[PDB]
RNA sequence: UAAUAACCGCAACAGGUCUCCAAGAAGCAAAAUCUUUAGUUAAAUAGAAUAACGCAGGUAAGGGAAGUCGGCAACAUAGCUCUGUAAGUUAGCAAGAAAGAGUAGCUCUGGUGAUUAUCGAAUCAGAACUUUAAAGGUUAGGGG
RNA sequence: GUCAUCUAAUUAGUGACGCGCAUGAAUGGAUCACCGUGAUUCCCACUGUCCCUAUCUGCAAUCUAGUGAAACCACAGUCAA
RNA sequence: UGUCGGCUCUUCCUAUCCAUUUCAAGCAGAAUUGAAAAAAGGUAUGAUUGUUCACCAUUUAAUAGGGAACGUGAGCUGGGUUUAGACCGUCGUGAGACAGGUUAGUUUUACCCUACCGUUUCGGUAGAUUUUCAAAGUAUUUAGAUAGUAGCACAACUCAGUACGAGAGGAACCGUUGUGUCACGCCACUGGAUUAUUCAAUUAUUUGAUCAAAUAGUGUUGAGAAUCUAACACGUGUUGAAAUAAUGGCUGAAAGCCUCUCAAGCCAGAAUUUCGUCUAGAUGAAUACUUUGUCUUUUUCUUGUUACUUUAGUACAAUUGAAAAU
RNA sequence: CUGUUGCUUAUAGACGAUGGCAUCAGAAAUCGGUGUUGUAAGCUUUAGAGUUUCUUAAUCAAUACUCUCGGGUAUUGAAUG
RNA sequence: GACCUUAAAGGUCACCA
């Protein structure tokens, strides 16, 4: 479901990375398990940047949605990461909200700032977005 | 037994052995293949790295989704003075390769040239080319001239002119000229002579042998490091923090029966000085005649290519100048060759016109925040001195 | 731009974005600056600051 | 089975 | 002499061998750290350069055991005061459970006596102000 | 072993079932409070264990002046078949 | 002859999993299935187990199978197995046994030869005599027998909801733009280390106090240039010609017809080979200067080389050796 | 010619090697540029919460104002003269 | 698999590496 391509965005979640979800779902962190489209190496653990869909499983929330393996997208990360002009830029905690593989979010709000990176990816997740940075 | 699971090895092997070079000058292993039907023109030149800076460039490629304001690219600055073109030597193509028949140089030599044939000038008597000089118009010396130029027109498939820089118009210590032999490609022999000999004794300047936004081929000799373990050397995997005896060094040097080490294993040994080419760099700015500033066509501020307080362990840029996009290898004040493209790239980032939008001049060391010198004391005001 | 800090014009090309989780971001020109706003360290206070040498004269 | 090991000491009485 | 050179270990061996006397700071403390009286500056050689691989001591962006037989190693908690403290239990314990807050400097205020107005003790509590917001130099529990 | 639970995933742990190759009552049976430089599993916190390596210091190693051993040694020391 | 597995690393086989090129199908498209050329390049992350093996959860273009003393312990580890302590079950009268289970159990030496990786020193290639020449010495500019070899893969836009198909579904060639990895580099911007014990602050002790320090083997904390460096920053490997393999064909006999040829002669066709390009490199060549012009041997000076010095000997211009192709 | 030697020599480096200069050589200060930290020491702002001695004089006082965009460091592997 | 016993069925052994 994702739109265009993606410039270089510094990997900084791992493996076993836990997140936050910005969501409205009663989800509230995911932990990172894999990351679609990561192309595996010896020893390397995979790696998810801003607007990666990554495959992670819910170990705090409701019952509905805890001990299950659900798809999310990587809004903001605490890595810096450079664009393409010469910006250096951070966010404050590493959030996610949760999509299907046709790209449609599964809740209805997201809370705190999306990077422009998975804005312009995914279009349900900016059209939910309160700001793009 | 097979290995359990499969990854690259680690380092290249069309770069063994790994031997340190014993020249800091590195020659060209090729020039670009010869056509018959243009004007004759040198394909090569000299000069000195500087250092680096940044550039923020405007993006004239279609169909792309870089931003409309500029990407920030890095850039080589290469100081490239004057050449002096001081002779010009023919080559004959045989069945072992190419083998130089004649050679003539000009009449008035610099002592630069000079300084190549001995090993303590300050020993020497300096005699270099005394007879080729003091009987350079004798008859009989004459008529031997005319012998080589028609020998080479006759009997001859490549020429190349024997051109020394000017180490006087540089800030680096060293005296001694670097000399360097460009091949002419162009017309016929008859008339690849006529222009080489056209140009004894006179100057070359770099904007006569590169245009602009051409991608060229350089090599030179990268930043020596000595020696150097296996992790830094090929980039193994750091053994275990258990490991007896140390971790930076590679488990297993072999089977047993093979009987011997192959020449495939990673072993310790000397890292850097060694010869490379680099292919398909671009030039973003010919600093010659008009463009030797720093200014471009939307930041007016009138300044030179020197960040403040001077490159770095080099000094101040004020002959002509290259802009290569990206990086070149060696250090500050290396020895490099440029080159006319081999194979020139045909992609449509290689025919990108380069307009750049603004070029860094702040100093180099430390987070500097200034681009001049007359716009730091502006911001800053006058301070304790000065003001007493 | 204009560092949030030290007050002082950000060269091109320079400095380091952080963006809060209230909506709001701003730009550093180094890590001094960077790390002064994050001991919520008043620039006022601080001698060298643009923002403290307007206060005063 | 085959085992393995060794030390011993005295290095005579010089 | 009575021991990092006089004793026992092949020796001027980082091993071992019973006792007496015992200053200041700081602290609960004969603790760590620094100093006075006394002792010594030599105790199996040094100088230059500052490669790899080491032994000893360290730090590190983002992630946080995904490494591994196994959190091995290291990181982390750490003093004192106040609040608070579960299941279980041999009813004694668990318990410093767990968990939270305070702590600096300076200028002051008050309580705790002796002797019959003068004299004296470190200890506790409280209040304004200031700053780089305070056990942490050293010493100093990870918890369930 | 079968059923639950722990995990995204459990030859591990825990709670149950029991025709138990070959459990069982001072060869002591069942039970655990406190205790343990005992064996085992799971959480929180923390981190170069790891992604993936970078870098700093002292002492060596390197070179030199003086001094100066030992293990080992049929003869020796390039490969393929 | 140190006996399992794992970790690290290199190479080799093809009975090939992916990528490339083809043929066949009960191949409409998509997804597939069988086979040929081809081994140059890739082939992952975790829970449980000491495990090899296995079974699950992912991801990927694919997560193929194997060898090298069942590769690899003076390479690591010591989990298992496999001494000596201890416990249980069964067996034995007993000491004790158990391919029955559990727990704790020292992993020594390279300074030798070679191999491999780097790094020095000395030696050096035979047949030209147009003095505009020939040779030796020193130095630069070049040269290239040989050896290695490097770039791969994926995704997005358009093609196109098009071809095909009743519908459901549903491509590809050119072109454009990125990402990942590998290799080579590099210090501008971003980040990290930091004994410039830089600047500042501060706990304890000592200088009578202030200043200024010292000590706590770098007291500690904040910022921290330089240098080094990123899996954390960023550049290049989008690159050209010819001949090919499997296969598809052209002309065309054998064999009056047919036939791509177990015939002569050609064409198209691979992540293929060779040029071209990159790295190391042998005998070499040109030029500058110093010489010598029939010649060396043995001594001898120099750090070393050439020229050079002395005593003798030797030769002295003049008929050699070319068709090519079939 | 070449090597040693010197620049406690670098674009190099374990040692050799390699690269540069060697009297228009070299080295060193100092000065300017360029960086880093954060406003030196002395005296002055009822500064200043309050205290004491006076009897509106002083004294003590964390911290704080002006001189002060100050002071200090800066090649050691930075650039000029 | 080997030994034994019953009217196919059982029972004991199957060890050191």
């Amino acid at each position: 479901g994702r739109q265009g391509n993606k410039f270089r965005v510094t990997c900084g979640l791992n493996n076993a990375s836990t997140v936050n979800c910005a969501d409205n779902t009663g989800a509230k962190t995911l932990t990172i398990i894999s990351v679609k489209g990561f192309h595996g190496r010896l020893n390397r653990l995979p790696r998810a940047g801003c607007g990666d869909m990554v495959v992670a499983t819910c170990k705090k929330g409701k019952p509905e949605y805890r001990k299950k393996m659900h798809t999310a997208v990587i809004i903001r990360q605490r890595r810096t990461w450079r664009r393409k002009d010469g910006v250096t830029l951070y966010f404050e905690d590493n959030a996610a909200v949760i999509v299907n593989m046709k790209g449609e979010m599964k809740g209805s709000a997201i809370t705190g700032p999306v990077s422009k990176e998975s804005a312009d990816l995914w279009p349900k997740i900016s059209s939910n977005a309160p700001t793009i940075v | 037994s097979h290995r359990k699971f499969e990854a690259p090895r680690h380092g290249s092997l069309a770069f063994h052995p790994r031997k340190r070079v014993h020249k800091v000058r590195a020659t060209v292993s090729a020039f670009p293949k010869d056509n018959a039907a243009e004007k004759p023109h040198l394909t090569g030149f000299l000069g000195f790295k500087a250092g680096m800076t940044h550039v923020i460039r405007e993006v004239k490629r279609t169909n792309t989704k870089l931003p409309k304001d500029g990407v920030l690219e890095p850039v080589t600055i290469i100081e490239t003075p004057p050449m002096v073109v001081a002779g010009f030597v023919g080559y004959k193509k045989t069945t072992t390769g190419l083998k130089p028949i004649t050679a003539v140089f000009a009449e008035h030599i610099a002592d630069e040239f000079k300084r190549r044939y001995t090993k303590k000038w300050y020993k020497n008597t300096k005699n270099q080319f005394a007879v080729h000089t003091e009987k350079y118009n004798d008859v009989k010396a004459k008529s031997k001239r005319e012998r080589q130029i028609r020998l080479i027109k006759n009997r001859c498939d490549v020429v190349r002119v024997i051109a020394h820089t000017q180490m006087a118009l540089v800030p680096l210590k060293q005296k001694k000229a670097e000399v360097m032999e460009i091949q002419i490609n162009g017309g016929s022999i008859a008339e690849k002579v006529d222009f080489a000999v056209s140009l004894l004794e006179k100057q070359i300047s770099v904007n006569s042998v590169f245009g602009t936004d051409e991608c060229i081929d350089v090599c030179s000799v990268t930043k020596g490091h000595g020696y150097n373990g296996v992790i830094k050397r090929f980039g193994v995997r750091h053994l275990p923090r258990k490991t007896h005896r140390g971790l930076r060094k590679v488990a297993c040097v072999g089977a047993w029966h093979p009987a011997r080490v192959s020449w495939t294993v990673a072993r310790a040994g000397q890292m850097g000085f060694f010869k490379r080419t680099e292919v398909n760099k671009k030039i973003y700015r010919l600093g010659c005649g008009d463009l030797k500033n720093a200014k471009t066509e939307f930041d007016i501020t009138e300044k030179g290519i020197t960040p403040m307080g001077g490159f770095p362990h080099y000094g101040v840029v004020k002959n002509d100048f290259l802009m290569i996009k990206g990086t070149v290898a060696g250090i500050r004040r290396r020895v490099i060759s440029l080159r006319k493209a081999c194979f020139p790239s045909t992609t449509r980032t290689a025919q990108e016109q380069i307009v750049l939008k603004f070029i860094d001049t702040s100093s180099k060391y430390g987070h500097s925040r200034f681009q001049t010198t007359t716009e730091k004391k502006a911001r800053m005001g006058p301070m304790k001195k000065d003001l007493e | 731009q204009v560092c949030a800090f030290s007050g002082f014009k950000i060269p091109v090309a320079k400095g380091r974005k952080y963006v809060r989780l209230d909506l709001k971001s701003f730009t550093f020109i180094n890590k001094k600056s960077l790390m002064q706003f994050l001991r919520k360290t008043n620039p006022r206070k601080v001698f060298w600051t643009a923002i403290y040498r307007q206060l005063n004269k | 089975x085959r085992x393995x090991x060794x030390x011993x000491x005295x290095x005579x009485x010089x």
